[PDB]
RNA sequence: GUGAACAGCCUCUAGUUGAUAGAAUAAUGUAGAUAAGGGAAGUCGGCAAAAUAGAUCCGUAACUUCGGGAUAAGGAUUGGC
RNA sequence: UAUCUGGUUGAUCCUGCCAGUAGUCAUAUGCUUGUCUCAAAGAUUAAGCCAUGCAUGUCUAAGUAUAAGCAAUACAGUGAAACUGCGAAUGGCUCAUUAAAUCAGUUAUCGUUUAUUUGAUAGUUCCCUACAUGGUAUAACUGUGGUAAUUCUAGAGCUAAUACAUGCUUAAAAUCUCAGAUGUAUUUAUUAGAUUGAUGAUUCAUAAUAACUUUUCGAAUCGCAUGGCCUUGUGCUGGCGAUGGUUCAUUCAAAUUUCUGCCCUAUCAACUUUCGAUGGUAGGAUAGUGGCCUACCAUGGUUUCAACGGGUAACGGGGAAUAAGGGUUCGAUUCCGGAGAGGGAGCCUGAGAAACGGCUACCA
RNA sequence: UUUACUUUGAAAAAAUUAGAGUGUUCAAAGCAGGCGUAUUGCUCGAAUAUAUUAGCAUGGAAUAAUAGAAUAGGACG
RNA sequence: GCCCGUCGCUAGUACCGAUUGAAUGGCUUAGUGAGGCCUCAGGAUCUGCGGA
């Protein structure tokens, strides 16, 4: 991600060590993880520089809970994003529907793309913020 | 006290929450041990649960990792040169997660002499074996000439009561000595 | 609020301990132990409820302090002690044993058994884990654990408990064609053979069971209790052997007493 | 009737949120702490009555002070008070002898002696053996079973 | 030079050092100041005086002819290095 | 349990309400009131104020007994007092606050704490006591008192422990370092945990390595029966228990948590964001996740699918009344959840309280 | 591909509601109780249905919506 | 026949209204700020260069 120790900080992924008297190839040894539940990890997870610890993938969150579907409706953060989640709301007396949504924040690792669209799969992990409580699992940019 | 819930600090909305169930002491917080330099005073926190923290004020001394060699011996803390979260915590040399500190370098001096004994930077043949893999990183081996060896803290001196950190190596340590050349 | 409850309303105790509605306004609250709160049997309730040997709690209390009830092997003199599931009763006068099973209603059937089978009890592998020291361990339904378990024993397994040394004597397997019990759901208390196991990643697992009479109903893998093979339970069974009759056929066997 | 605190420095009397372990205060709950005026530490004329010990004693004698004497109420109880009391040695059987009071209520005078705690005992002797072999028994006990398991995981590889 | 400044204050060029003097330091004056606590009780009346004041940032009501009111009111800051 | 009738007119047919009619575990009130069963009951207004009395104490065979208490060769029974332990965080009451809050159903903890119960679990400790250490200790009690008064306490003299504080013994086998080190607990770093256990999934369980600790644990505890061997000695072993103890699991729990669902109001259309609003990194704090807080950064976040604001004579639900069907209204109140103890705030103890028949302060 | 929808199943504490049985003397209730005896006691029960919001699993593919290959940057091998 | 409004009588109900009206509560700006808690210290006197 742009030159991944673009912070105050050093960003790594935390116990996962690059000895310099080991002569290895790649020198960059990168961790990551398999989902679950038949979800992909991105080969961009795989080969990637970025750090995200909250990345379903590479960080140290994990997806236990519900799976949501979303439209995204907003990027305008970095590693954030909103999507819509629209369904339709029975009223009994009237035997009818109205349309609602519920906004739900949801944090995008670097390993996937994502814009104003682009109907994303959501995994539920721990807080990892005031309001976010889902990581993008799938892109499914339709 | 210092309170860590979520009824205060308004909704996602932008709506002031009412308030109801006034502060509860499961949701407490406490103030920052803000652990100085010298003189190891320990104070015991009585948690949750019975269990027991430790506020590190004025640490002295602690366990350093090289993390190359596999060794961790104990020095002692020179001071602090940077911090990623407060610049002002340089200043105070307040002990803290991810403080990037200065150790004596005299402990790891002895070990690798002990051990290697190839003149780091200034039973008889066991260096004979381990002496292919004596060479150390130019960036490491400078430090021992000054007697100061770069580490970052990573235990939690509020929490737990004790300064063990590692080594600075490698692109880590690159990047520390970037920004210190950069803001010294 | 503040800590833990100590009290059990009733109206609020497990229905199928069937308390009196109006007799006072609490139930005996089940101490913590070995089975579960709703899932339990409070020795008070099984002394004086089920087997009408004491009038009230006092009488059961005067039972339990000289020392006749024994559960697990245990003594076990606390009145409101939990015992769950497939525990084991004995009362040393009155020379009988009882293994806590559900009836075909749910509700802990009074089942006597010999000394000879109520010597052990079975206990389905809540987990299987590594110990400290690296030394494997089984936790079983009612909460105990056995170390150095057979390297074979995995989850939803069943074993038999000696219940004397409270080692594993033998132990079935979780597998499709193997006799079950229900403790749980709208089936509990219904004994049948497993068809199907569907997975459910993330989510809860699902059995198929087909009981001897060929009704076929699906449970969560939760409340589904291995008790052996077809016609080969590793236990005795109680009056009804979980047949689960309809309230017609119920109707038509009461009245074929007349 | 305020009592007077050992350390305020006052000649006057305040008030302070005393705790457990201080005087003028009996905490009638765990944790409990209260706030209790206590005179200051410098005597005044604000004294009803102020407390005296004798440190140095002179020339003739008071009544009521040297004349008369109170004896302690109590002889010791532990087995190695009574030794350093009685100038015994370790090996001495401080059994023999223990202060010996006499109750002349029922024309009987059966004297109530203490009861000797820390006593070396055959009964601690045997608690102690068997807490001891308990130990070894259980380490012994640990060891085969870890054995037989090893014997079983190894039975079972030889599967191949 | 300071400073927004042909303000006030100090200085260079130029000019002047001219106003009757000397000595004392009472009252009462004229001109200039200060004052504990109170704070307009003084007085026809706050007369006189005091308080405020530059600049930067924040904030600014009724009413209104919509242009204002407005520096409303009410806060904060200011040196040196 | 799918029903109407009277009232506008001289008469008519309508619209339309008024009135009637029936129910209400729905209140009040009037008159009347013989029997049996059952039993709501200071919610509404004043979460207004309260005299008095009671509502939280607790001992077994098994923590501490020399009561100068009772009884028929250390105490041995009973046992006031007190120390210790545990409880007092349950219950009971009320509905004031509270409108995405609570609550209900449904989730999660691979995000944590958990006294207790139940099950498992501790041969490793020493740099001249273990046939057992200290007062660094004191209460009760004795005696001397102060105050008008409080469940106020001072000074003086004793005395214990499962209180407090210390402190050995268990070899054996066993691998590393150059004789020592290796239990467990803490902290960090590193390694394995494969394609040698588990999961849908992990940096999981667990193990290993090098170190680190204002020292964590590794019974100096108690009752009852006495046995076997025996150099029959202050011998060596040895039974059933009680209590306590580290870690794990379990149970009782707790705390956060997913999704969806609340009455009226636009005579509330923008709101939030300097003083955290939305997100990122680091840290601190927490039991732990998290803007929970701090520093730097980005400018986000919500909204006509009604945000935000306001009202509620709004605690939520299970439920209640009435009901052809669809609905309307009610739910302070027997169960569940929440919250509060005159209003706020702060905190001690404790596993658990932001406790109020706990404390501290301000207010009334 | 993504849905809505609909079926079925587990779920939605008890009490309350419908409802089975049961002579509380009847009844409201309650979950009792019943059987012949001179026992050193035998025995039936404390069912069943319901909450159709939201979530989970599942069959269907009508209805309604959504997406595909058009500058081929298409599909298959 | 019926009828409308002013104006008179009486009664009742809202509304406007000087009082820079008043009170209560929530939120909020600027100030002062008890108390407990953490912390920098401090050291009565109880102690064996140390400790409480
Ligand atoms: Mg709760
Ligand atoms: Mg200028
Ligand atoms: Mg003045
Ligand atoms: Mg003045
Ligand atoms: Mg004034
Ligand atoms: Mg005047
Ligand atoms: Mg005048
Ligand atoms: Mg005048
Ligand atoms: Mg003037
Ligand atoms: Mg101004
Ligand atoms: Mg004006
Ligand atoms: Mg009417
Ligand atoms: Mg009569
Ligand atoms: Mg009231
Ligand atoms: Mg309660
Ligand atoms: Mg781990
Ligand atoms: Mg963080
Ligand atoms: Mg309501
Ligand atoms: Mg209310
Ligand atoms: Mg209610
Ligand atoms: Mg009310
Ligand atoms: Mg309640
Ligand atoms: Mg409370
Ligand atoms: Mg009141
Ligand atoms: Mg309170
Ligand atoms: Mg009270
Ligand atoms: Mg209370």
């Amino acid at each position: 991600e742009l030159t991944v120790q673009s912070e105050r900080a050093f960003q790594k992924q935390p116990h996962i060590f690059n000895n310099p008297k080991v002569k290895t190839s790649k020198r960059t040894k990168r961790w990551y993880k398999n989902a679950g539940l038949g979800f992909k990890t991105p080969k961009t997870a795989i080969e990637g520089s970025y750090i995200d610890k909250k990345c379903p993938f590479t960080g140290l969150v994990s997806i236990r809970g519900k799976i949501l579907t979303g439209t995204v409706v907003s990027t305008k953060m970095h590693r954030t994003i909103v999507i819509r989640r629209a369904y339709l709301h029975y009223i009994p007396k009237y035997n009818r529907y109205e349309k609602r949504h519920k906004n739900v924040p949801v944090h995008v690792s670097p390993a996937f793309r994502v814009q104003v669209g682009d109907i994303v799969t959501v995994g539920q992990c721990r807080p990892i913020s005031k309001t976010v409580r889902f990581n993008v699992v799938k892109v499914s940019a339709a | 006290g210092i309170s860590r819930d979520s009824r205060h600090k308004r909704s996602a909305t932008g709506a002031k929450r009412a308030q109801f169930r006034k502060k509860r002491k499961f949701e407490l917080g406490r103030q920052p041990a803000n652990t100085k330099i010298g003189a190891k005073r320990i104070h015991s926190v009585r948690t949750r649960g019975g269990n027991k923290k430790y506020r590190a004020l004025r640490i002295e001394t602690g366990n350093f990792s090289w993390a190359s060699e596999g060794i961790s011996k104990k020095t002692r803390i020179a001071g602090v040169v940077y911090h990623p979260s407060n610049n002002e915590l340089v200043r105070t040399n307040t002990l803290t997660k991810a403080a990037i500190v200065q150790i004596d370098a005299t402990p790891f001096r002895q070990w690798f002499e002990a051990h290697y004994g190839q003149t780091l930077g200034k039973a008889e043949r066991k260096w004979a074996a381990r002496a292919a893999s004596a060479k150390i990183e130019s960036s490491v081996e400078s430090q021992f000439s000054a007697g100061r060896l770069y580490a970052c803290i990573s235990s939690r001196p509020g929490q737990s009561g004790r300064c063990d950190g590692y080594i600075l190596e490698g692109e880590e340590l690159a990047f520390y000595l970037r920004r210190l050349t950069a803001k010294k | 609020a503040r800590g833990p409850k100590k009290h059990l309303k009733r109206l609020a105790a497990p229905h199928h301990w069937l308390l009196d509605k109006l007799s006072g306004c609490y139930a005996p609250r089940p101490s913590a132990g070995p089975h579960k709160l709703r899932e339990s049997l409070p020795l008070i309730v099984f002394l004086r409820n089920r087997l009408k040997y004491a009038l009230n709690g006092r009488e059961v209390k005067a039972i339990l302090m000289q020392r006749h009830v024994k559960v697990d092997g245990k003594v076990r003199t606390d009145t409101t002690y939990p015992a769950g599931f497939m525990d084991v009763i004995t009362l040393d006068a009155t020379n009988e044993n009882f293994r806590l099973v559900y009836d075909v209603k749910g509700r802990f059937a009074v089942h006597r058994i010999t000394d000879e089978e109520a010597s052990y009890k079975l206990g389905k592998v809540k987990k299987v884990q590594l110990g400290k020291k690296g030394v494997p361990y089984v936790v079983t339904h009612d909460g105990r654990t056995i170390r150095y378990p057979d390297p074979n024993i995995k989850v939803n397994d069943t074993v038999k408990i000696d219940l004397a040394s409270g080692k594993i004597t033998d132990f079935i397997k979780f597998d499709a064609g193997k006799l079950v019990y229900v403790t749980g759901g709208r089936n509990l208390g219904r004994i049948g053979t497993i068809v199907h196991k569907e997975r459910h990643d993330g989510g809860f697992d699902l059995v198929h069971i087909k009981d001897s009479l060929d009704n076929t109903f699906v449970t969560r893998l939760n409340n589904v209790f291995v008790i052996g093979e077809q016609g080969k339970p590793y236990i005795s069974l109680p009056k009804g052997k979980g047949i689960k009759l309809s309230i017609a056929e119920e109707r038509d066997r009461r009245r074929a007493q007349q | 009737g305020f009592p007077m605190k050992q350390g305020v420095l006052l000649p006057t009397r305040i008030k302070l949120l005393l705790t457990k372990n201080v005087s003028c205060y009996r905490p009638r709950r765990d944790g409990e702490r209260k706030r209790k005026s206590v005179r200051g530490a410098i005597v005044g004329p604000d004294l009803a009555v102020l407390a005296l010990v004798i440190v140095k004693k002179g020339e003739q004698e008071l009544e009521g002070l040297t004349d008369t004497t109170v004896p302690k109420r109590l002889g010791p109880k532990r087995a190695n008070n009574i030794r350093k009391f009685f100038g015994l040695s370790k090996e001495d059987d401080v059994r023999d002898f223990v202060i010996r009071r006499e109750v002349t209520k029922g024309e009987k005078t059966y004297t109530k002696a203490p009861k000797i705690q820390r006593l070396v005992t055959p009964q601690r002797l045997q608690r102690k053996r068997h807490q001891r072999a308990l130990k070894v028994r259980n380490a012994q006990a640990q060891r085969e079973a870890a054995a037989e398991y090893a014997q079983l995981l190894a039975k079972r590889l030889s599967e191949r």
